[PDB]
């Protein structure tokens, strides 16, 4: 005589992305070096470069 | 360039006729005025070691 009750499935979750980050140091200089050249040759060199 | 540097400019004068004249005697020394004018006239000959 009971008639059943028609539990009913929920909506489906959103699936969620995780989206982190790198992070890498600073650079670090070389040591300066003197050289046998005016400097406008060695702009035109290093600009070249 | 790293390698390069100013190198010193020098120049000497050699005489040949000195270095000639000069020989060490375990070789026969002679100045060229003797030789010269001799290997010319017979086209023929030597000097020296």
């Amino acid at each position: 005589l009971y008639l059943p009750i028609y539990a009913t499935p929920a909506d489906p979750k959103a699936l969620l992305s995780a989206a982190v980050a790198t992070s890498q140091g600073g650079g670090w200089l070389p040591e300066s070096f003197m050289s046998l050249w005016r400097f406008p040759h060695m702009l035109e060199n290093a600009r070249g470069m | 360039l790293k390698r390069d540097k100013r190198a010193l400019e020098v120049e000497r004068t050699v005489s040949l006729a000195e270095v000639y004249a000069g020989l060490p005697k375990d070789n026969g020394p002679f100045s060229l005025a003797q030789e010269i004018d001799k290997l010319v006239s017979q086209g023929s000959g030597s000097a020296g070691s």
